[PDB]
């Protein structure tokens, strides 16, 4: 709907400079846990194929062994020009899969690092005022982009 | 031939008016435990006289499988009322005690509105 | 940030790790709350000749 | 490329094309029509009677395996004699490419429950009994799971009313929630947005 | 500018205001009805006219992008003044 | 007539950011604290 | 009549009803149902209140955005009537109390009271008026209560010539201060009764007789300037009537005498407490009091209300008494014959 | 010297107990559900107010109703409410608690919890901010400090 | 504000008001549109 | 390129075997985990003295409701009826007709605050900025009623907010 406003792309290296820290002091508390394994290791095996016949995505897919992601297999946007990695589980269970989603916020933080890099310069809405409101400066001095404005929101 | 059709359950009438007689032994047994579980405050009398008035508004059907739809939705209505999963609620909103009447007798209707 | 030096020593003793350099509360790294106005871009689109609308 | 246009993939057009015949071929028995979109996908359409073994082939067959449903779901046109169009969307890892295959049917009429070939179709095939009334034959559990109990009707058709039939509330005589019938305190209101200008030659219908 | 009714209930500029006998005024006691003090039609009506020495004027309501829609105006009429639709500001032309 | 302004990473781009698991490792071997603890005990029994 | 609020809609809850009500003592166990019932239509409804805004929270449920409206009241200040009555188009009192108190007593609540609001409804040109008295109200009873109801439903006929006057007898209900009084006399052991409960023939009315009955009254015109006594469909005797609530409650039935004085005295000693009254010498003579049987008055049927049994209703206000969730069908109590 | 002042101030103890102490019963239905959350969270803490993250239905005084409330779900709602010692207080908060929001024409949707159980406050929004509510729960207590329970029984 | 005051206009509240809620100056509803539909006022004038 | 989250063996060497009974036996891992809550125990919490302070916010916050004005005092709503038609609840009721001096004004704008939804769609639709979302969002209700605005009520507010509105449009008018 809009550009990022000034001095937004600063802010977030300054938060994503510190996170890592944050999940670290997540994992002590829980990853090496002897009460959190016992509650959490060889609890809710899934097998790949009842994974698989039973509709499961995600990292129930993942959590189990199976080698997924539609970011990799399926890129939308420009999710094939970032460099990550995908956790895959060896156990499928509940332990191995909260592995899966604590390392997947490593992995964002990788993916928000390049993002901030490469963000390229231009408009942020598609320019076709058929499709997209046009903005409005021009709504207020030209005819073409009234009736259009118009009948976007009507 | 575009008349014929798949069944449901019943190939005809007479193979589907069973079901029906099997559905209601079972609504007129389970009446009299039913306003014990829920504790609802109606005798068993008209209990059972309410499960009298919903299958005699269906009976001028005549057509096999909307007789097995009948009978497949009344199965589940009764499932619900054995594993308590409806509350107390849901059990009385047959007998509707808060909706004040609605006359049928003409004058009735001209005084108070428009509708037929 | 306002924490004895004796504090810091033991904070970080206990956590195992420098906590010092990746605060969680914010001071003054954070930008202005009030920036220039902009100017932002026109799209492909914003051409006076060679853009009848049949050929996008 | 212009910048405002979705390039086109013509590599994968040719693709599922060639899928769409090679299982045509397999299953004259069932297939009925099979399209490829513009925007690259592929639907088989399919007799009723053969859910099991179109999706049985598509599940197992090694050149298919699709070992995924990815969701089920049903379409109401009313002006269709058979009203509702159940769809199924599969997908395959192991060739990375999604199909969709539709079948049909209507009020009074069964279909054949899928459970048998995707675990994932029970509880889908309660979805759709609960909101558009299709009912599922051999299905293990068959009962409503989105609707209040004792709900009368299927509010995903399109002849049910928005706003229903019915509305709750708390009567202080009876001490329970009741219910009673709809009425509102602001209509919803119903706008004619329709422009009577046709907006694309390309799918004009024959006079 | 209100106009207070004979019973004592303030005229809002649309012109409601209950009847005598009107139980909806019950809403009001042991509470206030909510009215707008500054009106419109009063605030942009104390308004100078200005003299243009053009055919055609043209107001976007001042301001620029924070206005309204450019509209052009003409005062080729002598007996009434131009009057933009938006804004409700007043054009007359010099002399000609 | 300024140039376009909108907001874009600094010239250079922006520092390192750390990402792996970094659980740093402590304590003394196996070994030496069951050293600790039965020497804890016999000057306590003694 | 140039306004004439005008119905519309299905009679539901954000329908109109034309109904503008004006209920005193609406925050008591026989305004909760006039309340509902008037709102239930969608009806505009002010609800003076002397108690705190908490206690009327229960009604908020029972209108429409903007259909029940509260206002603050005093007694004593005849100011405070008007503003709740001038745009209104019925006035329905049901102020009343079962005790006195140091700054309210029998008189002020049963006659200084509702002649201040007739007095100020006449002239604030509301058209019709809904009093509501005691079923066995006369000028020469021993109690007080029954003493002041008589005094003020003459005054009320005598100030609002058009007044409706409606004389119910005990009501029953959940809420209700009869059928769960009984079922309480369990904590002191026995169930005195004077004598032993003979001699005493009372007629109990459903709440929502009652409540539908008022409500028809503010909708026909026939009921205007008109006395009623709304009672129930038999008659029973007070030892009956006691034996059968402590049957559906199942607990020990041990009544014993006592004599009418006695009685008297434990109620001095149970009134001096500064909260609630558990008991008070006027409260026992009622419980003794044998229902009038009022021929020439039209009850309730006259009305288009069908009186409710007591057996039908009377498992769901005594529900709570039991100390058995379950418990696993008591006989009905004895009826003297119509005659 | 006269009674109303010994009952006026006696009052105002129990008016700043039971305002000092609230025991909150989140019924946490959608979205609305979470910024509940981050009001306990560490930049607000609703725990410095005597407010205590959570409570069971018998040991709490005010429900915060958040999210939309819909007719499969209105019968629990009322008996919760029910089983509540008193005195107990509703907060409603969010579009669709207060009058149905986005969901005011669905045909399963409550228009309102106010058509279910007596509200004491509305918080609008929607999400209303962590803060919004905040706001709401402290007029909450400003209700609480001007009630006169004690001074109605003195003067019956 | 000290710094960059905001712009002054003759319709700007003076004299800031804060949550009137609860209190007699709170806000109460009503339609600002004026009657529809008019009825017949009869004559005053008796006939015959 | 994947990775294995939980692949690698235990060693079972006699030191590797003697760590792990010591962490049985001792309880070696607990007590580290006792260490990060202490660190807690030692930092400034991150808890703001509302209502003293508040929480940062932007210029595009989206609160309250509020009718503006022309610089001179004329109402900039023209009666368009853009922002019911785009109002994804239909909070918005709107009625006009011709002013005694002949203009395009309204006779009735209410927003139900219940049905509301906050989503800003109302202020991107009109053409004059007229209806806009202020910086408020403290409006909290005691009555389900006073939560239903009228023409009225919003343009008090427009009175009321217009010196924080008018400065929160200046600072965002070049993004949209
Ligand atoms: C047990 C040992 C208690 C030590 C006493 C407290 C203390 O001296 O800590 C300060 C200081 C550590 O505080 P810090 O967290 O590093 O400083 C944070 C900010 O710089 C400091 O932030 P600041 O600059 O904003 O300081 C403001 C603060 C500064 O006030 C203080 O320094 C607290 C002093 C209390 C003593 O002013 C206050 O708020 C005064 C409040 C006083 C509350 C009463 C606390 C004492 C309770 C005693 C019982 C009641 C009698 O002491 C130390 O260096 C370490 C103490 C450990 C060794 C103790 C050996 C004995
Ligand atoms: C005070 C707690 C502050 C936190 C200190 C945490 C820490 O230093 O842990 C380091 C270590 C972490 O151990 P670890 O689990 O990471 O592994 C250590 C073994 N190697 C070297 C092979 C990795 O923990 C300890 O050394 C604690 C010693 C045991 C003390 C428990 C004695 C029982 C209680 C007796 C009553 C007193
Ligand atoms: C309250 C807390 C619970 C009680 C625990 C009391 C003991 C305190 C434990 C503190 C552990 C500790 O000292 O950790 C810090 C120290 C780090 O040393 P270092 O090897 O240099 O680490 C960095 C290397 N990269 O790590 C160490 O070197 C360990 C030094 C302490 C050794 C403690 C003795 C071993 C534990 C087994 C004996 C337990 C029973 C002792 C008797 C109890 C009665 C007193
Ligand atoms: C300790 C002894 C030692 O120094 O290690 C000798 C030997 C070498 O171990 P390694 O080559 O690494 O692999 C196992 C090969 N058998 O290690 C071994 O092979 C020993 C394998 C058998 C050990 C049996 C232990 C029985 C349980 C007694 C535990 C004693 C430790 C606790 C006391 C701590 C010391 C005070
Ligand atoms: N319930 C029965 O069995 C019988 C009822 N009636 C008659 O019905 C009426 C009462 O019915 P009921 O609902 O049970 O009575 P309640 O005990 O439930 O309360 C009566 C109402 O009147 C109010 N009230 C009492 N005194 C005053 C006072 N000085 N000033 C203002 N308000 C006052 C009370 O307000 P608040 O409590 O908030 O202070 C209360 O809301 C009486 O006229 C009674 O004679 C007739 C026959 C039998
Ligand atoms: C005599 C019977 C026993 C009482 C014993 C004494 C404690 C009772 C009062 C404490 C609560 C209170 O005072 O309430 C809170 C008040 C503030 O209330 P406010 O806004 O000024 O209220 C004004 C009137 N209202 C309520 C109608 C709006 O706090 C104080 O000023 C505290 C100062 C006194 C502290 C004494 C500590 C011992
Ligand atoms: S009001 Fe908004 S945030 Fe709250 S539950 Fe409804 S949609 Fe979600
Ligand atoms: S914010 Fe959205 S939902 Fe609310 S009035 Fe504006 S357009 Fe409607
Ligand atoms: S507020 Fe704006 S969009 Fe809505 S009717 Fe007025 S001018 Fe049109
Ligand atoms: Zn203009």
């Amino acid at each position: 709907h809009q550009d990022l406003p000034l001095g937004l792309m600063d802010d977030i290296y300054e938060f994503s400079k510190n996170f890592s820290l944050r999940i670290d002091e997540l994992e002590e508390m829980l990853t090496n846990n002897r009460i959190w394994r016992n509650r959490t290791v060889d609890i809710g095996i899934v097998t790949a194929e009842d994974a698989l016949n039973y509709g499961f995505s995600g990292v129930m897919l993942r959590g189990s062994g199976i080698q997924w992601d539609l970011r990799k297999t399926q890129p939308y946007d420009v999710y094939d020009q970032v460099e990550f990695d995908v956790p895959i589980g060896s156990r499928g269970d509940c332990y191995d899969r909260y592995l899966c989603r604590v390392e997947e916020m490593r992995q964002s933080i990788r993916i928000i690092s390049q993002c901030l890099n490469k963000m390229p310069p231009g408009e942020i809405k598609v320019d076709d005022a058929k499709v997209s409101p046009p903005k409005r400066a021009e709504m207020k001095t030209s005819m073409e982009s009234l009736i259009h404005h118009f009948k976007l929101y009507t | 031939a575009s008349t014929s059709v798949k069944p449901i359950f019943s190939r005809d009438m007479n193979e589907a008016k069973r079901r029906v007689r099997e559905l209601y032994r079972a609504w007129y047994r389970e009446v009299p435990n039913t306003v014990h579980l829920f504790q609802l405050d109606i005798s068993v009398k008209q209990g059972r006289d309410k499960v009298r008035e919903m299958f005699k508004k269906n009976a001028h059907i005549t057509d096999p499988r909307v007789v097995d739809l009948l009978v497949i939705k009344g199965k589940m209505e009764l499932e619900e009322t054995i594993k308590v999963w409806k509350q107390r609620t849901h059990v009385m909103r047959f007998f509707h005690e808060t909706e004040a009447p609605r006359p049928k007798d003409f004058l009735s209707k001209f005084y108070v509105g428009h509708d037929p | 940030a306002s924490a004895t030096r004796f504090i810091q020593w033991l904070r970080n003793w206990a956590s195992g790790r420098d906590l010092q350099a990746k605060l969680q509360l914010r001071y003054q790294e954070i930008s202005k709350r009030t920036q220039p106005p902009p100017k932002l871009p026109v799209g492909p689109s914003h051409k006076l000749s060679n853009n009848y609308y049949c050929t996008r | 490329t212009r910048p405002t246009v979705r390039p086109r993939n013509d590599v994968a057009h040719k693709q599922l094309s060639a899928f769409g015949e090679y299982v045509a071929e397999i299953l004259p028995k069932y297939v009925q029509q099979v399209q490829v979109s513009c925007f690259n996908e592929l639907e088989i359409c399919i007799h009723p009677d053969g859910v099991i073994p179109v999706l049985t082939f598509l599940r197992d067959h090694s050149n298919a395996q699709f070992k995924s449903l990815a969701d089920l779901t049903a379409v109401d046109i009313p002006t269709r004699q058979n009203r509702f169009e159940i769809v199924y969307n599969l997908l395959s890892l192991r060739f990375n490419s999604r199909i969709r295959v539709k079948t049909y049917t209507d009020e009074l009429t069964p279909i054949e429950s899928s459970v048998p070939v995707y675990k994932a179709a029970n509880w889908y095939e309660r979805e759709i009994w609960d909101m558009f009334g299709v009912f599922f034959a051999n299905h293990p559990d068959l009962r409503r799971i989105l609707t209040d109990y004792g709900f009368e009707g299927h509010p995903f058709r399109k002849d049910f009313p928005l706003s229903g039939y019915v509305e709750l509330r708390y009567d202080d005589e009876v001490k329970r929630v009741v219910a009673e019938p709809v009425e509102l305190a602001q209509e919803f209101r119903k706008f004619d947005l329709n422009s009577p200008w046709e907006a694309f030659p390309a799918y004009r219908q024959p006079p | 500018g209100v106009r207070t009714s004979p019973t004592g209930e303030k005229v809002t500029h649309t012109g409601q205001v209950y009847d005598d006998g009107d139980y909806r005024k019950v809403r009001f006691v042991g509470r206030q009805k909510e009215v707008n003090e500054n009106f419109a039609i009063d605030l942009i009506a104390e308004q100078p006219v200005s003299q243009v020495g053009s055919r055609v004027i043209s107001c976007d309501g001042g301001g620029g992008a924070l206005g309204h829609p450019r509209v052009y105006i003409n005062l080729d009429k002598e007996t009434k003044t131009g009057t933009c639709g938006y804004c409700g500001l007043q054009f007359r032309q010099q002399h000609h | 007539a300024s140039k376009v302004k909108q907001d874009m990473p600094p010239v250079g781009g922006y520092g390192p950011i750390d990402y792996k698991r970094n659980l740093p490792r402590r304590g003394l071997s196996g070994y030496s604290m069951f050293a600790v603890g039965i020497g804890a005990l016999l000057f306590g029994y003694w | 009549l140039h306004h004439a609020v005008i119905p519309h809609g299905k009679g539901g809850r954000s329908s109109v009803s034309g109904i503008v009500a004006t209920v005193f003592g609406a925050t008591g166990f026989l305004g909760r149902y006039v309340v509902n019932h008037l709102g239930r239509m969608g009806s505009q409804v002010i609800v003076p209140h002397r108690c705190e805004p908490y206690d009327t929270m229960h009604l908020r449920p029972m209108g429409d955005l903007g259909q029940i409206i509260f206002m603050d009241w005093n007694g004593r200040d005849k100011d405070s009537i008007r503003r709740a009555v001038e745009h209104s188009s019925v006035v329905i009192n049901l102020v009343g109390r079962e005790w006195e108190t140091q700054n309210f007593d029998f008189e002020d609540v049963f006659v200084k009271i509702p002649q201040a609001i007739a007095q100020v409804s006449k002239e604030a040109g509301v058209e019709k008026f809904i009093h509501i008295s005691h079923l066995n109200a006369d000028i020469k009873s021993s109690s007080k209560y029954l003493r002041s109801k008589a005094v003020g439903e003459k005054e009320v006929r005598e100030t609002f010539p058009e007044a409706t006057i409606i004389k119910p007898a005990e009501i029953f209900g959940r809420e209700d201060r009869f059928l769960n009084y009984f079922a309480n006399i369990r904590w002191f052991g026995g169930v005195p009764l004077i004598s032993l409960g003979k001699k005493t023939v009372k007629q109990p009315v459903y709440i929502v007789d009652v409540t539908k009955g008022i409500i028809n009254a503010i909708k026909d015109p026939d009921a205007r300037g008109k006395t009623f006594a709304f009672v129930g469909p038999s008659r029973y005797l007070l030892f009956d009537l006691v034996q059968y609530v402590f049957a559906v409650a199942h607990r020990p039935f041990l009544p014993y005498p006592l004599p009418h004085f006695a009685y008297r005295w434990i109620g001095r000693l149970f009134e001096i407490s500064p909260f609630e009254p558990w008991t008070t010498r006027d409260k026992v003579e009622r419980i003794h009091t044998t229902d009038k049987i009022l021929p020439h008055l039209p009850g309730l049927e006259d009305l288009g209300v069908e009186a409710t049994p007591l057996e039908l209703k009377a498992i769901e206000v005594l529900r709570r008494h039991r100390t058995y969730r379950w418990l696993s069908d008591v006989q009905p109590a004895k009826t003297i014959p119509t005659s | 010297s006269r009674g109303e002042y010994v009952v006026a101030k006696l009052d105002d103890l129990i008016n700043w107990a039971r305002r000092s102490s609230l025991w909150p019963m989140t019924f946490g239905l959608a979205c609305c559900a979470v910024e509940m959350m981050h009001m306990a969270a560490p930049r607000y803490d609703m725990d410095r107010f005597g407010v205590v993250f959570r409570a069971s239905p018998r040991q709490s005084d005010v429900m915060i109703v958040a999210g939309t409330l819909t007719n499969k779900m209105a019968p629990a709602l009322r008996k919760v409410y029910d089983q509540m010692p008193e005195p107990r207080y509703v907060v409603s908060m969010g579009s669709c608690a207060n009058g149905g929001g986005y969901y005011h024409y669905s045909y399963s949707v409550v228009r309102g919890c106010d058509r279910i159980v007596p509200v004491d406050i509305y918080v609008p929004g929607c999400p209303p901010t962590a803060e919004a509510l905040l706001y709401g729960i402290l007029q909450l207590q400003k209700k609480i400090k001007r009630e006169k329970r004690l001074r109605i029984w003195y003067r019956r | 504000p000290t710094v960059k005051p905001p712009t002054a206009r003759k319709f700007i509240w003076t004299n800031h008001k804060f949550n009137l809620s609860g209190t007699p100056q709170q806000y109460v509803p009503y339609s600002t549109t004026r009657k529809k539909i008019q009825e017949w006022v009869p004559p005053s004038t008796p006939y015959k | 390129t994947y990775k294995y989250v939980n692949l690698r063996e235990p060693s079972m060497d006699m030191k590797s075997v003697t760590d792990r009974a010591a962490q049985t036996l001792l309880w070696t891992e607990l007590i580290r985990g006792l260490g990060m809550t202490l660190s807690y125990l030692f930092r400034e919490p991150a808890t703001i003295n509302y209502p003293f302070e508040k929480g940062p916010l932007s210029p595009r916050f989206r609160g309250e409701h509020a009718l503006r004005r022309y610089p001179s005092g004329e109402e900039r709503c023209i009666a368009c009826k853009l922002c019911e038609a785009v109002c994804p609840a239909q909070a918005i009721t709107i009625e006009a007709e011709p002013r005694a001096d002949g203009s395009r004004r309204t006779t009735r704008y209410d927003i139900d605050m219940t049905k509301c939804i906050y989503c800003g769609f109302c202020q991107e639709a009109c053409p004059v900025d007229a209806i806009v979302e202020g910086p408020n969002f403290e409006f909290s209700t005691e009555t389900h009623e006073e939560l239903l605005y009228n023409k009225e009520k919003l343009l008090n507010n427009g009175d009321k907010w217009e010196a924080e509105i008018a400065a929160n449009i200046q600072a965002d008018y070049l993004y949209r």
